[PDB]
C-alpha cells in the first residue's frame, strides 16, 4: 500500500516506508484502531466533528 | 455567501467572526483552542491592534445567546512574501490572548497534514465555504451565518473556463462561473472545508478579488497546504511583543 494511492487505506494521515511498508497515523485527539488505519475519538471535541450531528446519529 | 443557506446553528462550529472596534471585519478559522487561521489582507489597515477581537460560537449577529466567547488578539501573524492589497500568501496567523473552551458550539477544524491535503484532499470535489458576509453583490451582509457548497478546480481548468491578478501555486479556484454562488466581502479569512470520511480538514481561507459572483469568474481562495509547515512552526513557537508579526516564508 502506497500513501498516494487510495490514502493508503488510511482514515488520516499516512506514512510510506522502506518498504512494501506504510504507517497510518491520526490527528491529536484521536487514536488509531488495530486495524491500522481507523481513526476514533480520545476526547469529547475532536477537530473535524460536528457535536450536534455526531449526537444526532449516536 | 451568495447563493448559499444559513448554517444551523453548531454546524459550523470553527467559523470565527473577527471585529475591529465592535464592526464585522473578516472570517476566520479555529485550528485548536488558541489558534485561528485567517487571511492577510483583512489586516491591511488596522491602525490599533487592540481594538480587534475574535468571536467564536457565534450564529445569529442579531442576538446573545451565550454559546458566544470573545477573545483578544495576542498575535497576528503574516508571511513575510505577503504584500499588502494583493492576493498571494493571503493568510495569517492570530494566536488568542486565551483558550476557547470548546463546546458543542465552539469545535477546531483539523489543520491537516501536507501530504494528505495533497494526496487526497485536493481531489474532494466539494467543499463548504462559509461567513457573514455580502449576500450579494452590492449588498447586505448576513445577521445569520451562511454557508456554501463548491467545487475545487484544477488551476488549469479554472483559467480555461474563466472569462485580473493571476492564479499561482498559492491558490485556488472554486465556485461557479454564472454568477450565482460565491463568497464574497465579509467572508474573507473565513473557512474552505473539506470532507473526507467523516472528518473536517482546512483545505483553503476565502481571500479575495474582483467583485462577487462575477459572471464568467470564479472564488479564489489561498492554498492552505502550501502553510501547513509555517504555520505549525509558527504554533509551536512563544509569543513575540507587539501584535504584528512578519514571520518568513517559506
Ligand atoms: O484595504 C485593505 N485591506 C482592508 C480590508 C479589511 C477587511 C476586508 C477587506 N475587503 N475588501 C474587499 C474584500 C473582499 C472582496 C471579495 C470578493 N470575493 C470574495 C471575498 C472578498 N473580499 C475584503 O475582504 C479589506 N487592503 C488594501 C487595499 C488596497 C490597497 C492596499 C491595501
Ligand atoms: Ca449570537
Ligand atoms: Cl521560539
Ligand atoms: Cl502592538
Amino acid at each position: 500500500l502506497i500513501c498516494v494511492n487510495e490514502n493508503g487505506g488510511c482514515e488520516q494521515y499516512c506514512s510510506d516506508h522502506t518498504g512494501t511498508k506504510r504507517s497510518c497515523r491520526c490527528h491529536e485527539g484521536y487514536s488509531l484502531l488495530a486495524d491500522g488505519v481507523s481513526c476514533t475519538p480520545t476526547v469529547e471535541y475532536p477537530c473535524g466533528k460536528i457535536p450536534i450531528l455526531e449526537k444526532r446519529n449516536a | 455567501i451568495v447563493g448559499g443557506k444559513v448554517c444551523p446553528k453548531g454546524e459550523c462550529p470553527w467559523q470565527v467572526l473577527l471585529l475591529v472596534n465592535g464592526a464585522q471585519l473578516c472570517g476566520g478559522t479555529l485550528i485548536n483552542t488558541i489558534w485561528v487561521v485567517s487571511a492577510a489582507h483583512c489586516f491591511d489597515k488596522i491602525k490599533n491592534w487592540r481594538n480587534l477581537i475574535a468571536v467564536l460560537g457565534e450564529h445569529d449577529l442579531s442576538e446573545h445567546d451565550g454559546d458566544e466567547q470573545s477573545r483578544r488578539v495576542a498575535q497576528v501573524i503574516i508571511p513575510s512574501t505577503y504584500v499588502p492589497g494583493t492576493t498571494n500568501h493571503d493568510i495569517a496567523l492570530l494566536r488568542l490572548h486565551q483558550p476557547v473552551v470548546l463546546t458543542d458550539h465552539v469545535v477546531p477544524l483539523c489543520l491537516p497534514e501536507r501530504t494528505f491535503s495533497e494526496r487526497t484532499l485536493a481531489f474532494v470535489r466539494f467543499s463548504l465555504v462559509s461567513g457573514w458576509g455580502q449576500l450579494l453583490d452590492r449588498g447586505a451582509t448576513a445577521l445569520e451565518l451562511m454557508v456554501l457548497n463548491v467545487p475545487r478546480l484544477m488551476t488549469q481548468d479554472c483559467l480555461q473556463q474563466s472569462r485580473s491578478p493571476n492564479i499561482t501555486e498559492y491558490m485556488f479556484c472554486a465556485g461557479y462561473s454564472d454568477g450565482s454562488k460565491d463568497s464574497c466581502k465579509g467572508d474573507s479569512g473565513g473557512p474552505h472545508a473539506t470532507h473526507y470520511r467523516g472528518t473536517w480538514y482546512l483545505t483553503g481561507i476565502v481571500s479575495w478579488g474582483q467583485g462577487c459572483a462575477t459572471v464568467g469568474h470564479f472564488g479564489v481562495y489561498t492554498r492552505v497546504s502550501q502553510y501547513i509547515e509555517w504555520l505549525q512552526k509558527l504554533m509551536r513557537s512563544e509569543p513575540r511583543p507587539g501584535v504584528l508579526l512578519r514571520a518568513p516564508f517559506p
